[PDB]
């Protein structure tokens, strides 16, 4: 989430990524008890989205220094848990840092 | 699928084609410096065009009372068409852009890198050292029958080198609306007179100077220097292949 | 918007799976519920401006203070105001009645009213006053089908339950 | 994501008024039609997997440069990717025939992926032809005409389907170029 | 389990509210497609030991090289398995057809399936045999309704579709 | 998560057997049943927050101690954690008359919520008391004896129907205990 | 632009120094090679039209998808913007030979091609590939050892020279992709 | 940078040819004029402190109003200022040297220095006296060749004729 991508590529690439982690969790059509789960009581869903796009919008107002620190922490940690000397996945991890941010996935 | 809710970054083709885009979100910084750079490079040659402080015969910009804003809309409408443009457009327009600003650069390692680097920099250069220097096609005045007569020719065999095919491209393109073509005729004429009341000097050196231009244009053709040093407009007839026309 | 057909695809779009069997029994009872709540529509689009009226009409003559000169209706404007308000519940109950299901019903009219609501003075009795008495001037078999009237009873019970 | 309705009713929306009857007569043909475009479905739904697999051999077959060294299905890391494009292409063009308009597909498929396999180096004359396969293999088996398998169907006329079925395989042909 | 039911239930779990008229739509869906799937699974409960037997004799009347003495299927015992394996396979049909969806059958059957068919050496295209080979033998009119049918049709080309 | 049909079907796969006839004739009450089991959750589902509202304050009315300092229901936090509790619940109890097992409401509703009131130090009698106000008014609503508002509906007998409600009121105050 | 001379002279002045016996002695080493890089430049730049043709020829071979229709072969426009792209790649990899530094090969041609393939969709395997074989063809010319073409020359050890045009030849394949 | 192989690649880079014969000539004249300017400029390495030391010492041997209290060079740290300029300038004489050229002293020295030295109050004729007093304390054969000699001296004239 505080990771944000700078390109059009890295947004649908990133997107596809999440995408993938989440269908890998569960096949199955019905949700499952926990996941995501923005409705608890009515009123809920709405607040999930504003926190949401604030969150969004503080982490569009970050700095240089905390971007890059970001990205390249981001691309690190997740080839260290996600690419096991393996050229394609540790090129598109230190080529777009939030495709590595998506799989971080914790 | 996009992976960010709000402000989704949408870098332009002309930020991607370049290598603006990059890690530590340059991409805003390097775009933003180059409009800013550009403009620099702009009010240098609108400074060297006006040195005494009143506007030249050459900023005009119009006779009729509304004709001016009517200037205003079809600039803007350029720069559009501009933005128009495919891919291989924008790669040709880049390197060719990027070679005639090394050119013109007379050797200046460091403007070099400075034009390498700054792509959208370069070819406002182009464009302004050839408006402010005023070796160019607009600025062209025939002085005999055959210069008249070889502008026509010449300009004709530089249209057939532009468009190959019957198709008229995004390049050429007068109107935009209806009433747009007789108002640019307007203006259109109403520059060319207005390049007849330039001041002495200033067509001595014009003149010159389209022939510089004609000579590096032409390259190392004995022939061709030979008629640029009969006809001194052809040099200014000698467009660049980065503007269609 | 939520919907049948939304609710089913966006479930096999988060699974990543084609759409088997049971979307197409759900899109099978939203295309045989349809006729009747499309009836209903037809038959709102019809008179929902008499609706309108005796609609803030009856929730002025129930709260006469908001007439009075504090709370917020004391003037000609914000009467019609009041009554604007309601003309956009009615319209977004044809919406969502078209659509099947509560979708822009909810993302249009109910999605943050509470601040705006709770924020301008604007009380929820008055509506639910205005909301209850269309509900009780209603009818069984006079103006429209009893099954698709069931539909629009839902629809106008949920802005009620939305309120409060 | 909006289906037919909420497409009309978001129209209806930005007209300001409610619905009325021409468009619930629009949405009446829609839902008039129905099991038509259920039966079309269970036929592309179906025959899905075999539909990708064809189409994406046949690609191949076209133009061997793709399996020659160099090419972009040249391991089978690179085959495995492919096959799974042309299956989640199919998978949300099935999605647009439920949905009876586009915007999921436009949304969620459609919206940023010319740029994605242009900055990947995908092939995009390549994935048109791919396109373009699964276009006629499913239009054949959505007017069951198909060769192969050919199942008891009600007999009736459903070409206007297959013709909006063809406007979505024209919309992600004409969108991955 | 993957079925309307539950997707209108886990939908309306995973967004907090109370069921609205969208996921009635769906399951009037379900009500109604409920007889043509049920007398389906009626008659394959009738016929299922018929439809195994010449499932797999047809089967090994294709791939004879199974029953050679490299190849699994190679004693009696497995070929005992390879119509015991089948019979599961059926009665998953029929549970997941009775059931409505493809929850059941893909939950039991289909679920890790590659790993294990993968693992022991066994290939996919001796079921598909199998399946297609019952597909073909199907029928429109005289043993079942032809609309039940189209639903067991349905289901069949699932689970072929999940496997090869 | 098990409706009817796969409470059926899961009890045919321990008896290990294809589901049969007589498994199938109970299936057929239910599906024949259907539309009365529509309007039972439409007219619950309806007057739900209604519910909530009058059966909580009645549980607070009964023993002011709640209310008393000291007591759980003493400040606004805790009652509103209190009333979104009671919503909960009367959501869930609606997921199992739709579903017609209970499965939905042990899974996902019941497991651990005893514990739960236990570390948090909520009365437990308390909230089998709402369940109980719960149960009655929403059995008012469902019979359409309600002394307050009184709809339309096609004429017959839908008792069997709120037992099963009664039942499932019975577990969540059996449970809570 | 920048020649092994001016290489030294900005080291030294990043370095803030005088020029100094050590870079004046590698730049003893330049100049008292001198004449086996004229001789090799005379080599690559007489044979270099045949190299172009040769090395895209086999490019073309290695696979024919492109060649194939929705290749990036498949037609004489295509076809003679992959001849001039060859040629000038081959013009400035000569560049760089009589500069005897890489800042004119960086400057002129490198910088941004990628990103013109990205966005033309040119396949920068087969560009790869193509930069493989004229670095073969042209150290194999550079070498003399070419079995077709052989002419006389004085003789001796230009192993180094090799070195440095295969240097060149790697940068630009490893620009490409 | 100006030089010979830039100037003739920079030329065929415009023209958009291979680098034909007359390129080869034009390096193999800079690879044969090169061993004298080289060793100029090994030279010039050598003793560039003294060098500095008798131009600027000269310089204000000939023009005394400098330190006096008006002009820059009144005080100690201007005329080390003053002493430093002129090791820029022999070390840019040395670079152009080694290059070929008047590339990096054009494009390092010369360029833009006329603004700076006509705004900071700096006159040219004391440059001019530094330089004219170096090129005339040079020599013939007694510390270099002759020819190399040459070199030098055209690079420190082009200086002056760059300067005023
Ligand atoms: C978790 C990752 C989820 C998966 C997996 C999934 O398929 N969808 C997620 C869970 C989910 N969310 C809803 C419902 C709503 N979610 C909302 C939040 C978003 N809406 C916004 O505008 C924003 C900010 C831009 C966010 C974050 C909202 C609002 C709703 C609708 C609320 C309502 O009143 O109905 C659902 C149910 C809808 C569906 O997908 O079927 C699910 C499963
Ligand atoms: C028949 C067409 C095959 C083949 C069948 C064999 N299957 C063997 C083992 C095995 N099979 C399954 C799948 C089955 N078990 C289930 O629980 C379900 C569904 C609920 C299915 C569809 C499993 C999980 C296993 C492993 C456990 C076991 O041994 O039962 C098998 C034995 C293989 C061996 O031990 O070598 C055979 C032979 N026989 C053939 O000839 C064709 C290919
Ligand atoms: C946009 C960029 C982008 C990527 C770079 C990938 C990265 C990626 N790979 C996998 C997933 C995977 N990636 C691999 C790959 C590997 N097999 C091995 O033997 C090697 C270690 C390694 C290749 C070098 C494997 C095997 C899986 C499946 C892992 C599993 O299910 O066990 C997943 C999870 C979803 C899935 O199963 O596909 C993701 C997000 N996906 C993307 O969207
Ligand atoms: C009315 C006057 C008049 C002229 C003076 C010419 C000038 C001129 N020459 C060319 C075009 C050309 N001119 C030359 C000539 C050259 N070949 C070389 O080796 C030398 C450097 C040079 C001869 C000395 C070449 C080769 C082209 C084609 C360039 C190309 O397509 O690459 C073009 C572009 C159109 C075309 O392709 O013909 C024009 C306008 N045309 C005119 O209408
Ligand atoms: C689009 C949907 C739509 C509706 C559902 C109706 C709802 C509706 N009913 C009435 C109006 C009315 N509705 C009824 C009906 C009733 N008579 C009784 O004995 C019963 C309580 C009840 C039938 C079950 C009556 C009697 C009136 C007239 C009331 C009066 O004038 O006193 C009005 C006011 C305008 C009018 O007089 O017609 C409206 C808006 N109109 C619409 O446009
Ligand atoms: C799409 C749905 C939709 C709605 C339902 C309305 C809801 C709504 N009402 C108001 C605003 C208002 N609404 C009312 C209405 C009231 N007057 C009273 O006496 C009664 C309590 C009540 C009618 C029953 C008034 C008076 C205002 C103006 C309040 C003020 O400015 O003081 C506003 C703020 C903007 C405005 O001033 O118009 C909004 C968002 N708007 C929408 O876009
Ligand atoms: C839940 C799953 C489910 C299905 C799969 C369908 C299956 C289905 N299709 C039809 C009905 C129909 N289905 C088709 C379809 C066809 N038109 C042709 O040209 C082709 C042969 C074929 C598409 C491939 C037609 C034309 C009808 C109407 C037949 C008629 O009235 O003559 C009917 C009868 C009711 C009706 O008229 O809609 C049913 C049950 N319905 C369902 O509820
Ligand atoms: C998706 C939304 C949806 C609804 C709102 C209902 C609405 C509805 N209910 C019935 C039908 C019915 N609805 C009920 C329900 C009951 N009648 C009583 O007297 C009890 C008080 C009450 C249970 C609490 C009954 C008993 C019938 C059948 C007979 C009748 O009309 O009353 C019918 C006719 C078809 C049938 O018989 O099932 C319809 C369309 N159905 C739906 O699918
Ligand atoms: C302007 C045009 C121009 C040329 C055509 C060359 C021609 C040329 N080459 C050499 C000299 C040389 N030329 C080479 C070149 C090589 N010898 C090999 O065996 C390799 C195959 C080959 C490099 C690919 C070598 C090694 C020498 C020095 C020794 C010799 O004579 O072979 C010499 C003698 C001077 C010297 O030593 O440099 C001359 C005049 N020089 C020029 O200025
Ligand atoms: C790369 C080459 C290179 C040079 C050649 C110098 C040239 C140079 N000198 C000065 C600046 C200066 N240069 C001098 C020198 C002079 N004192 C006098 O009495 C004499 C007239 C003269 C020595 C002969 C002085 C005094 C200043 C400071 C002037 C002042 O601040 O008033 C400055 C402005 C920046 C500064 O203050 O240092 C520059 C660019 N700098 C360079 O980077
Ligand atoms: C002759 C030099 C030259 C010019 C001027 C050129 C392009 C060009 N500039 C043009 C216009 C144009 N360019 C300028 C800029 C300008 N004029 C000057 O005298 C100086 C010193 C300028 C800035 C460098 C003005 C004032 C105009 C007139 C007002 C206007 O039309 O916007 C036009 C005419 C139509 C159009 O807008 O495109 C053209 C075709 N291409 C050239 O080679
Ligand atoms: C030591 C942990 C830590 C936390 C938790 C932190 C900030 C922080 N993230 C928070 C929230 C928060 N952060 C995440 C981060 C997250 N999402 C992911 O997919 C992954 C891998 C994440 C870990 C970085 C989620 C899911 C949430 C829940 C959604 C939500 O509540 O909006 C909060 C709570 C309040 C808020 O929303 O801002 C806080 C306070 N800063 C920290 O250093
Ligand atoms: C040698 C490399 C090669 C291939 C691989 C095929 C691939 C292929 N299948 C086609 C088209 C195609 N493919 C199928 C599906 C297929 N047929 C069936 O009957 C069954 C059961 C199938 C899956 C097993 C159908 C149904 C069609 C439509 C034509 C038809 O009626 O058969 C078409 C025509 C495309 C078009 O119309 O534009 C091609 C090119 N062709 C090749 O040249
Ligand atoms: C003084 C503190 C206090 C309360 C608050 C009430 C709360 C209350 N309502 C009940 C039950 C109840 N409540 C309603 C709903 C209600 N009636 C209507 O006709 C309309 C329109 C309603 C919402 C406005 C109904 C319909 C019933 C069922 C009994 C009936 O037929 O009225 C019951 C009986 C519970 C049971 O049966 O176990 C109680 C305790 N009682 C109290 O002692």
């Amino acid at each position: 989430r505080t990771v944000r991508p700078s390109s059009k590529a890295e947004d649908y690439m990133a997107g596809s990524v999440r995408m993938q982690v989440y269908q890998k969790g569960n096949a199955s059509g019905v949700y499952p008890v926990g996941g995501c789960e923005d409705g608890h009581a009515k009123g809920d869903a709405d607040l999930r989205r504003v926190i949401a796009l604030a969150s969004e919008y503080r982490a569009a107002q970050q700095g240089a220094a905390a971007v890059t620190g970001a990205q390249y922490a981001s691309s690190k940690m997740a080839i260290q848990l996600y690419g096991h000397s393996c050229n394609h996945e540790e090129g598109q991890f230190c080529d777009y840092p939030a495709v590595a941010a998506a799989m971080c996935r914790y | 699928v996009l992976r960010t809710v709000l402000r989704s970054p949408v870098p332009s083709g002309a930020a991607t084609v370049y290598g603006y885009v990059g890690r530590g979100n340059i991409s805003v910084i390097l775009a933003k410096a180059d409009e800013y750079m550009a403009k620099s490079v702009r009010k240098q040659y609108l400074a060297k065009s006006n040195p005494y402080g009143t506007f030249g015969v050459q900023c005009t910009e119009g006779s009729v009372k509304f004709a001016a804003d009517f200037s205003r809309i079809r600039a803007l409408n350029a720069e559009f068409r501009a933005k128009l443009g495919s891919a291989s457009k924008k790669t040709f327009d880049m390197y060719e852009n990027r070679k005639n600003a090394i050119s013109n650069s007379h050797g200046c390692h460091h403007e070099e890198t400075q034009f390498v680097g700054y792509k959208g920099v370069s070819s406002m250069y182009n464009v302004s050292k050839s408006e402010a220097s005023g070796s160019c096609s607009r600025y062209a005045s025939p002085e005999t029958v055959v210069e008249a007569a070889m502008l026509r020719f010449m300009d004709i065999q530089v249209k057939m080198a532009a468009n190959p095919t019957g198709v008229y491209n995004i390049s050429c393109n007068e109107g935009a609306a209806r009433g747009q073509a007789e108002d640019v005729r307007v203006a259109a004429l109403n520059a060319a007179f207005r390049q007849g009341q330039k001041s002495l000097g200033k067509l001595l050196d014009e003149k010159y100077q389209q022939k510089k231009q004609g000579y590096s244009f032409a390259h190392g053709c004995n022939y061709e220097e030979g008629l640029i040093n009969k006809y001194p407009a052809l040099g200014a007839a000698f467009r660049s292949k980065s503007y269609g026309y | 918007m939520k919907s049948v057909i939304t609710t089913t695809i966006s479930a096999a779009d988060a699974a990543g799976r084609f759409p088997s069997s049971s979307d197409l029994e759900s899109i099978q009872g939203n295309i045989q519920r349809a006729s009747a709540r499309l009836e209903a529509a037809e038959k709102l689009s019809g008179n929902h401006e008499a609706v309108v009226k005796e609609a803030g009409d009856a929730c002025f003559a129930k709260y006469s203070y908001l007439k009075n000169s504090g709370e917020a209706g004391d003037s000609q404007e914000k009467i019609n105001k009041c009554y604007r308000d309601v003309d956009h519940y009615m319209r977004l109950i044809n919406y969502s009645l078209v659509v099947g299901g509560t979708g822009p019903l909810d993302e249009w009219g109910i999605a943050g009213s509470r601040e705006v609501y709770r924020t301008l003075n604007l009380p929820g009795s008055a509506y639910i006053a205005s909301f209850t008495f269309t509900r009780d001037r209603l009818c069984v078999p006079r103006d429209m089908s009893s099954q698709a009237g069931v539909e629009f009873v839902a629809a106008l019970d949920y802005v009620i339950n939305s309120l409060s | 994501m909006l289906d037919a309705f909420s497409r009309v009713v978001v129209n209806s929306d930005s007209k300001a008024a409610y619905v009325g009857g021409s468009d619930l007569q629009s949405l009446k043909t829609f839902i008039s039609d129905g099991n038509k475009r259920l039966d079309a479905v269970n036929c592309i739904v179906s025959n899905a997997s075999c539909i990708v697999s064809d189409a994406i051999s046949g690609m191949i077959c076209e133009n061997p440069g793709l399996i020659a060294p160099g090419g972009n299905c040249y391991t089978n890391r690179r085959m495995a990717a492919c096959l799974r494009d042309g299956e989640i292409i199919l998978r949300y063009v099935s999605y647009a025939l439920l949905a009876g308009d586009s915007s999921v597909l436009d949304d969620r498929c459609l919206n940023g992926l010319k740029e994605t396999y242009i900055a990947l180096g995908v092939p995009t004359a390549s994935t048109s032809r791919a396109v373009s396969i699964m276009k006629a293999a499913s239009t054949a088996f959505i007017m069951n005409t198909a060769s192969g398998r050919k199942i008891e169907i009600a007999a009736g006329d459903c070409q206007a389907l297959q013709s909006e079925a063809a406007a979505y395989f024209d919309k992600v042909g004409s969108a991955v170029d």
